[PDB]
């Protein structure tokens, strides 16, 4: 009655799409977007970890964020009618409401775009292979914002939105878990490097076997989107690729198949692992190192070199990297190499 | 022909082969769970439960039918720590022994229903070709679970014929198992009231009984049949593993943060009672109101019970340990012989320090002795001629309250320094590490194994879900388009 | 295909394969049941996070009997 | 370790005086169209 | 393209006007903080 | 429908020079008077401490988390 | 490190496949052409890194 | 070992050349993946529902 | 004990490479 | 039994051999480190 | 120094049961016909 | 008793619910006017 009518608004073709989907979907991203920019232009971060990270309080480009919750809030959500605010907006910007607010809507924003390319794809006739590839930088997502600190003792501990926050982050994971030494970070790397090495390998082999169809030096002007004739010779770059490296591909639909593959599984693998160090299990040691860098003191290898390295990371990171412990080290306990 | 992923695709139109690859994977279920009790009945040790529990031999199966309140053994000896019972047929064994036998019930079936496939029950009477009714299926299964969560909630949690359910006390000092009574209070959502747990499974019940009638007496509409597309079983599959890493989910989490169904003293301390010093609190409570009350302190630091200082320490903490450090807890630190005492150190002024313990994130903390104020009095230095604040230069001593080492006092620097650096692990043990070979380096509970693993699986099977909603979904459009030529 | 005593009693649970209710039907009564049960869940776990302070319930390890 | 520089030093001259003599070998007709 | 029963405005119209007015602003106050003195 | 039919038309200026120089000065008079500091009650560079309270505020309880910040905005930190 | 600290990089000598590597050359041999015939013996030239040199010139 | 002594004396991850690196392989990655996609759906039906869809493709 | 574990390993995957190269099935146009 | 035309082979190939020999091989390299520890 | 001889038998299955399941199910299907 | 998170709780669920209403109208009225 009513229903198909605001079906058929809906499903209707525009200069871009809204659908069923569009109901979760633009809402959602605009908020997140838009806490997002005035965070980083307006709120402080001084009554909560002691930093400033916005352009009002003199902050640059690269060292602005939205940063984190207070740790005392353990896993609240915050919510300004809730009884930590209790319906004030001054203290909620304060106390850190726009991560929450930003991470919870950015959440929904990535079901209403990984829905909206299903829709797309029903309509348009064709598989849904790209919203099945999607769900990759989902799996990652929630795994980084929200197992992990779900596994903690509060937000404290996840990322800020911003890219030094994440530079930290990162000096974070590497300091105290030793992220690089755990194998599913290490097929993460891999996974996507072979994207990437496979993005610049493919590309340069297409676009080095094309027909002549044209009459300029340039190629790009001999293309018709029609599908009638070939547009590049597979057997050819088959023959190169057997000479001179030793194995090709001779079928395109396994080619493309192998391209979707490698990254995918890769932040797949990857996503694993960090949900593994949400309980601190973290590939840290290998106890026959131990032992025996006991019993001889002089066996140096480069993973005892990291070790001594971690200790640096952390011992120095600590004091102001987790001021709610209000921790005071003297400077006669800092690690320090010369004292070796 | 079909490719190595999807071989299993010859029971999707065939019914009777479908129940019996069902019920010969139900067979292994039920005989690795039966297999997995006799083999862990082979590595308990019963004689100390104080400092010995069964959490901390890594025993994965045994405390969930201690959940529900099996505690015999034909041995003769409990998990409550009774020695000369008799339960009659029902003890880990019985249970043990129970699912062999139905495993092999189960096998037996599974053969004949691969041999005896068809039936004019799963054919059509009008088109005469295999359909299953799945809306009537849902209603009677919906019906089978209501009635029987219905008769759990009603007859099992209550004790009313049951034995009840575990409960305990804040500390998990005292537990045990004891009928259980409902409350439909407000509190009945408190997960850390046993009441509200009984009273959901006959509510809920019901409303599985009526719902499970109601699906069999109506028709779904036209417009769900074809949107939903039902009539295709891989939309059954595609809804049931939506709701299954749901379920999966919640009890990661509730493991994880604990609740009144994983206790204390049947999975051992989370984390979050480590950082909110959940168990120094009760202890310096009592020791206060002992001191108040009047006593000594010899006196009243050997009030504490033994179970309760076992808890303040991180050894417990399931935060600590590592993804590919194997066995049990003991194998990490040893088996624990007795408590050495509460520890106190003293300057040479006449001061008492306190030591800053140590926390979860770390694999390495800096030892340090602070007084009232915050301040710090003395630390064991990193740098090796440069100190201010060394023990040697403050004079140290260490003092013990409780336990073994009641009444004494070391004086001498080592013996100082060697107590202080395993005081910041908590409150201190002597171990046994002769007897697993342990090498002293921490291993995770099984609280955090089973978080972690329900973790992973939940976040697989979402994977599961969307690659098989889209099967459904686009059923009639895959192996390739019509190129429209 | 081959018949036997326990199918001919289970047979009248499977024949109705084709049947559907016409137009929308209870789609309008289900929508509620949505609905409040997606409310119920929001209360349920504003209890557990301790986002809802009630009277009478208090969320800790210290209300174990 | 004398004789090693030598034999070294001989084998590294001949891969190269081959590969500038490959390459003096009328190679810009090798190719497969207007040789 | 966008409706041709022309509601007066469109879709189109909200979603130039929901990154108009705020960067707009946006870029007038971003601009006023460089003349702050600090 | 392309940015050519939008460049020229007299009603899109007669709108949008009136519009945009109002937004314009109400961005920047909303940094100028000082209104941003107390809407988001971010400190001046005169009010991150105190001749009495030199360390950093940290709030260290999430019910009375509001009552804390104001004690530290009460005394003039 | 050129003041008598060596490094094990071998596996046969108690590494695995993670710490394994080739040890780079010696911080007193500096930036100089160090083959095996500029070492007195192939003991030494092995002692001051001499491997990671011959590996990475031909590699390049 | 390198990486980490390498940003601790050079701090490597402010210099924004690195920065577009990473950019280039994460897009890089990226587009690789939604081109897999995009072309794997988009592909003609010569095939069954019990052959793989790859044999739709005789070579060359 | 370890060591053997790993060379074997690596002798299988460069046995590997051999035989995938020099026994492949054929890829031949129709 | 009784006949059921539902039954199909499994069809594998030689590079598919392959590409699962490496990968397990590949895999069996890199936990190895882990599981001796 | 250590090696663990539960972690031997542990990859020695790992490496074996899926080869095994592979070079079955690559020589039935190559053993049959056109 | 009426806690004080009671009433901003269901303050909370009241305007989500209108928030939800209103855009579900406002759809309904725009696609039926230009049928
Ligand atoms: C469709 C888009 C959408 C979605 C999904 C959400 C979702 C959410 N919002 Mg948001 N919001 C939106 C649009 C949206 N919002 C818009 C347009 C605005 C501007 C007005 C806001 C402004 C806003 C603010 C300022 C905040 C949120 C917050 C939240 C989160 C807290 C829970 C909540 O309010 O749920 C939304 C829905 C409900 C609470 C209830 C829906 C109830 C329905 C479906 C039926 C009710 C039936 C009945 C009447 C019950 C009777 C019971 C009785 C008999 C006992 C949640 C993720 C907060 C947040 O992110 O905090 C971290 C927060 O700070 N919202
Ligand atoms: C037929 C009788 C029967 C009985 C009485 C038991 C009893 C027991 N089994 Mg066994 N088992 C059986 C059959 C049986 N089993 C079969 C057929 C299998 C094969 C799959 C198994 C497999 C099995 C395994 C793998 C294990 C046990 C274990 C145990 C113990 C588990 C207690 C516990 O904490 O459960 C806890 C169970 C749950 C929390 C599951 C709840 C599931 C819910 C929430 C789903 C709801 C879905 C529903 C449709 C939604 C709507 C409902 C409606 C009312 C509204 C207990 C002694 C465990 C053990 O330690 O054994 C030694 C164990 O690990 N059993
Ligand atoms: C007065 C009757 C009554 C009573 C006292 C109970 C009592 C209870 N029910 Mg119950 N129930 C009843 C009737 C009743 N029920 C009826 C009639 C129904 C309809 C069939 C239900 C359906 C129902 C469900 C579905 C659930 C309960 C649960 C619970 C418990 C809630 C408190 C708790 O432990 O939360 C503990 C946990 C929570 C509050 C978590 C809820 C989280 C949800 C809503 C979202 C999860 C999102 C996501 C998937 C998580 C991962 C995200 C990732 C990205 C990080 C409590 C014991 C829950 C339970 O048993 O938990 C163990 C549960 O899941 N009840
Ligand atoms: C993360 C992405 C995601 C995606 C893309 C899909 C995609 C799909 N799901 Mg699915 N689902 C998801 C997550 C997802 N799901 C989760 C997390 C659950 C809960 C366990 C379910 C449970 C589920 C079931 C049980 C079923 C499907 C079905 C479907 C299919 C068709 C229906 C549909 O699109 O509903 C998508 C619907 C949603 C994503 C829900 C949107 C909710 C909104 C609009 C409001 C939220 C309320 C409020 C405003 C905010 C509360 C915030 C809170 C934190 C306080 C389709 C393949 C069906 C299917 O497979 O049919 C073949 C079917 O049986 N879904
Ligand atoms: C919950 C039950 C369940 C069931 C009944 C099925 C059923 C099916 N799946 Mg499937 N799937 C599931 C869960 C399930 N899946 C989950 C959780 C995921 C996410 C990981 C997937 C992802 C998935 C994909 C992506 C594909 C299938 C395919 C298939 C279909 C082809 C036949 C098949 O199984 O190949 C039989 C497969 C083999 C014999 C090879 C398996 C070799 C390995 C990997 C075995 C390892 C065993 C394991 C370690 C034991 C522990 C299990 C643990 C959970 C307890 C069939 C309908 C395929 C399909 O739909 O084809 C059209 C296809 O491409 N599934
Ligand atoms: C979850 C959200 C998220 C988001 C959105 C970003 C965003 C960004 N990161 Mg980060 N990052 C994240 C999480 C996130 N990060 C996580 C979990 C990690 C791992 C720990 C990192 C680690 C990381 C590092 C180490 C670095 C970045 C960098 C960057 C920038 C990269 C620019 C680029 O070309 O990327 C690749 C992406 C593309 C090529 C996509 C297209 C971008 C363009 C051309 C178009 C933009 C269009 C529009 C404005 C946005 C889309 C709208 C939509 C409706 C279509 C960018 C601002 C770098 C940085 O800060 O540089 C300053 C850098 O060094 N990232
Ligand atoms: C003593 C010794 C030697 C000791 C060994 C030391 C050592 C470090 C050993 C290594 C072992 C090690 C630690 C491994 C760790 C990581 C590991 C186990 C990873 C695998 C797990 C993983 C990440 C899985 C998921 C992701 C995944 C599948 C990643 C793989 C990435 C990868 C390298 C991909 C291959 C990239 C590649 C080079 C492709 C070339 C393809 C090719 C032939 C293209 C040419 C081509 C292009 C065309 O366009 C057309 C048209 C045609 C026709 C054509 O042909
Ligand atoms: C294990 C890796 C193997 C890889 C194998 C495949 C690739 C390599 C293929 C080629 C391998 C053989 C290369 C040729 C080796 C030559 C033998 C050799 O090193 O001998 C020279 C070696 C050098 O001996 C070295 O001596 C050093 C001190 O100078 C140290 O003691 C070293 O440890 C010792 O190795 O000596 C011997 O082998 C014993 C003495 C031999 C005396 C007869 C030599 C020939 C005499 C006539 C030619 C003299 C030339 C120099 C003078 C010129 C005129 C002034
Ligand atoms: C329940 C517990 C007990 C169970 C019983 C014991 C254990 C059983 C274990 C079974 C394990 C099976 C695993 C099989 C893997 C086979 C893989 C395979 O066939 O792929 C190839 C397969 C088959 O591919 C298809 O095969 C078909 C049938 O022959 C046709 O030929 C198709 O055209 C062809 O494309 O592809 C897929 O299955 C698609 C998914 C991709 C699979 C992986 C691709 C290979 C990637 C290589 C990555 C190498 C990384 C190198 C890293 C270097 C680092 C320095
Ligand atoms: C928070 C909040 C909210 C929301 C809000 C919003 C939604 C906002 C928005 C806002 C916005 C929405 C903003 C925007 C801004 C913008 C900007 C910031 C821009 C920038 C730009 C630039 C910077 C440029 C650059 C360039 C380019 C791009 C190109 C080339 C050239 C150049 C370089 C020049 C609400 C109310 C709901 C509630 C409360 C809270
Ligand atoms: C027939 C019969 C019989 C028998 C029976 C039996 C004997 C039973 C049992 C049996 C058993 C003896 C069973 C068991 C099984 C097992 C299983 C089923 C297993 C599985 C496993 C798995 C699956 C694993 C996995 C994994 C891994 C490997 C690693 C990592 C982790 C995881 C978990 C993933 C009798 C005498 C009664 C009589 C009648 C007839
Ligand atoms: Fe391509």
């Amino acid at each position: 009655g009513w229903f198909d009518i605001l079906d058929d608004w809906l499903k209707r073709d525009r200069f871009v799409f809204v659908g069923w989907s569009g109901i979760l979907l633009f809402p959602c991203a605009y908020l997140a977007l838009g806490g997002w920019l005035t965070g980083t232009t307006f709120v402080t971060s001084w009554y909560t970890h002691g930093l400033a990270s916005s352009y009002l309080e003199g902050c640059n480009f690269l060292t602005v964020a939205v940063s984190t919750p207070a740790n005392s809030m353990g896993h609240s959500l915050l919510l300004l009618w809730g009884p930590e605010a209790q319906g004030d907006f001054t203290r909620w910007c304060q106390l850190g409401g726009l991560w929450t607010f930003i991470a919870l809507h950015g959440a929904f924003g990535l079901i209403g775009f990984m829905l909206r390319q299903f829709e797309i794809a029903r309509l348009v006739g064709v598989r849904p292979y790209n919203a099945i590839a999607f769900s990759a930088p989902i799996a990652v997502f929630v795994s980084v914002f929200l197992i992990y600190p779900l596994g903690q003792s509060s937000w404290f501990f996840a990322p800020s939105f911003g890219v030094a926050a994440i530079f930290r982050f990162l000096l974070f994971f590497q300091g105290f878990h030793n992220w690089t030494l755990n194998p599913f970070h290490m097929m993460g790397v891999a996974g996507v490097l072979g994207g990437a090495l496979l993005c610049a390998i493919h590309g340069a082999t297409v676009e080095n076997t094309l027909f002549q169809d044209g009459e300029g030096a340039s190629t790009f002007r001999a293309f018709n989107p029609t599908q009638a004739e070939e547009t590049y010779s597979m057997v050819t770059a088959n023959r190169f690729w057997s000479q001179i490296f030793g194995i090709a591909f001779s079928n395109k639909r396994w080619l493309h198949f192998f391209m979707l593959f490698v990254p995918v599984t890769g932040l797949w693998m990857s996503a694993i692992g960090v949900v593994g160090l949400a309980l601190n299990l973290r590939s840290y040691d290998f106890i026959s190192q131990e032992i025996r860098a006991a019993e001889d003191p002089e066996f140096e290898t480069f993973y005892t070199k990291n070790l001594l390295l971690n200790e640096g990371i952390r011992a120095w990171m600590a004091p102001q990297d987790q001021p709610h412990e209000n921790f005071v080290f003297p400077e006669e306990v800092l690690p320090r190499g010369n004292a070796l | 022909g079909l490719p190595w992923y999807r071989v299993h695709t010859v029971l999707i139109n065939d019914p009777g082969r479908l129940i019996a690859a069902h019920l010969m994977h139900t067979a292994l279920v039920a005989g690795w769970a039966g297999s997995m009790a006799l083999y862990e009945l082979a590595t308990f040790d019963p004689s100390d439960p104080v400092l010995n529990p069964m959490w901390r031999q890594g025993m994965f199966v045994l405390p969930f039918m201690a959940r529900l309140g099996v505690t015999g053994s034909w041995s003769g000896w409990s998990i409550t720590g009774e020695t000369g019972i008799d339960p009659g047929f029902w003890s880990f064994e019985g249970v043990a022994l129970a699912h062999i036998v139905l495993s092999g019930l189960l096998f037996l079936a599974a053969c004949w229903h691969w041999v005896y496939w068809d039936l004019e029950l799963f054919r059509d009477p009008r088109t005469g070709e295999p359909a299953l009714d799945l809306p009537k299926m849902f209603g009677i299964h919906l019906f089978l679970a209501g009635l029987l969560c219905f008769g759990f909630g009603a007859f099992h949690l209550t004790g009313l014929f049951g034995p009840g359910m575990w409960v305990s006390d804040p500390y998990g000092l005292t537990g045990s198992v004891q009928p259980v009574a409902p409350e439909w209070g407000p509190d009945g959502f408190n997960p850390y009231n046993p009441g509200g747990v009984v009273a959901h499974h006959i509510a809920a019940g019901i409303v599985g009984i009526i719902a499970g009638l109601f699906h069999i007496l109506v028709r779904p509409p036209q417009r769900l049949y074809k949107a939903l597309r039902m009539g295709n079983i891989e939309t059954v599959l595609s809804s049931s593993i939506a709701a299954v890493f749901f379920a999966a989910f919640v009890v990661a989490g509730t493991m994880w943060y604990g609740s009144a169904t994983t206790p204390i003293e049947l999975f051992g301390p989370t984390r979050y009672q480590w950082d909110s010093s959940y168990f120094q609190q009760e202890i310096n409570r009592r020791v206060q109101a002992s001191l108040a009350s009047g006593a000594t302190l010899e006196e009243a630091w050997s009030a504490i019970p033994e179970k309760l200082a076992f808890y303040d320490y991180i050894g417990n903490n399931p935060a600590k340990g590592g993804l590919f450090r194997t066995g049990p807890m003991n194998k990490g630190d040893g088996i624990a012989q007795a408590w050495k005492g509460h520890a106190v150190f003293r300057n040479k002024e006449g001061e008492e320090l306190f030591v800053r313990r140590m926390p979860a994130f770390f694999e390495s903390f800096p030892v340090i002795l602070t007084d009232k104020n915050g301040v710090v009095k003395a630390d064991i230095p990193f740098r090796r001629a440069e100190s201010k604040y060394s023990f040697e230069q403050q004079g140290v001593t260490v003092s013990f309250y409780g336990g073994e080492l009641n009444g004494q006092t070391f004086t001498d620097p080592p013996t100082v320094k060697s107590y202080a650096r395993k005081a910041i692990f908590g409150e201190i043990f002597e171990f046994d590490t002769e007897t697993l070979n342990s090498d002293g380096i921490f291993r995770t509970s099984p609280r955090g194994w089973f978080t972690f693993a329900h973790a992973v699986f939940a976040l697989l099977f979402f994977f599961g879900h969307i690659w098989h909603g889209a099967r459904t979904l686009f059923r009639d459009v895959f192996s390739g388009i019509d190129p429209e030529l | 295909a081959r018949r036997t005593w326990l199918g001919d009693i289970l047979r009248p649970l499977n024949s109705e394969y084709g049947k559907v209710a016409p137009g929308w039907g209870t789609t309008p009564l289900m929508a509620v049941f949505m609905g409040l049960f997606l409310v119920f869940l929001l209360i349920i776990l504003e209890i557990y996070n301790s986002t809802l302070i009630l009277d009478g319930v208090n969320v800790s390890w210290k209300a174990l009997g | 370790m004398e004789t090693l520089k030598i034999t070294v030093y001989i084998v590294v001259t001949f891969f190269v005086l081959l590969f500038v003599f490959g390459f003096l070998s009328g190679d810009p007709a090798r190719n497969p169209k207007r040789k | 393209q966008e409706p041709v029963s022309y509601p007066i405005f469109t879709v189109r119209w909200v979603a130039v006007h929901t990154l108009a007015v705020p960067t707009i602003f946006f870029l007038g106050a971003i601009a006023a903080m460089q003349f702050i003195q600090r | 429908r392309p940015f050519s039919d939008i460049i020229t038309s007299v009603r899109y200026w007669v709108i949008h020079s009136i519009t945009i120089p109002a937004l314009f000065i109400a961005g920047w008079l909303f940094v100028s008077t000082g209104l941003a500091y107390d809407v988001f009650g971010t400190p001046r560079p005169d009010s991150y401490y105190a001749q009495e309270q030199r360390s950093i505020p940290l709030v260290t309880d999430r019910f009375e988390a509001k009552q804390q910040v104001e004690t530290f905005l009460e005394q003039l930190k | 490190d050129g003041i008598r600290e060596p490094v094990s990089g071998s596996l046969l000598y108690g590494n695995n496949i993670i710490t394994g590597a080739v040890v780079p050359s010696s911080n007193a041999i500096g930036l100089h052409f160090y083959p095996i015939w500029e070492a007195a013996s192939l003991d030494e030239w092995l002692y001051n890194g001499g491997p990671y040199q011959l590996i990475i010139f031909h590699f390049l | 070992n390198f990486m980490i002594v390498f940003q601790a004396e050079h701090n490597i991850l402010m210099h924004p050349f690195h920065q577009l690196g990473v950019a280039g392989v994460f897009g890089g990655a990226l587009f690789c993946a939604m081109h897999g996609s995009l072309v794997t759906s988009s592909l003609i039906r010569e095939t069954t529902e019990t052959e793989s869809a790859n044999y739709g493709y005789k070579f060359g | 004990m370890e060591t053997i574990t790993y060379v074997f390993i690596f002798a299988c995957i460069i046995a590997l490479f051999f035989f995938a190269i020099f026994f492949r099935e054929p890829p031949r146009i129709t | 039994m009784e006949p059921n035309p539902n039954r199909q082979p499994v069809e594998l190939n030689r590079t598919s051999l392959y590409l699962g020999l490496l990968l397990i091989l590949v895999l069996a390299l890199l936990f190895s480190s882990y599981f001796f520890n | 120094m250590e090696v663990n001889q539960l972690g031997l038998i542990a990859t020695a299955l790992f490496v074996l049961v899926p080869s095994v399941f592979l070079i079955i199910l690559y020589v039935q299907t190559e053993s049959q016909q056109k | 008793t009426i806690t004080p998170s009671l009433k901003g709780f269901f303050i909370g669920l009241l305007s989500g619910a209108v928030v939800l209403g209103l855009t579900f109208a406002v759809l309904i009225a725009i696609s039926q006017i230009d049928k």
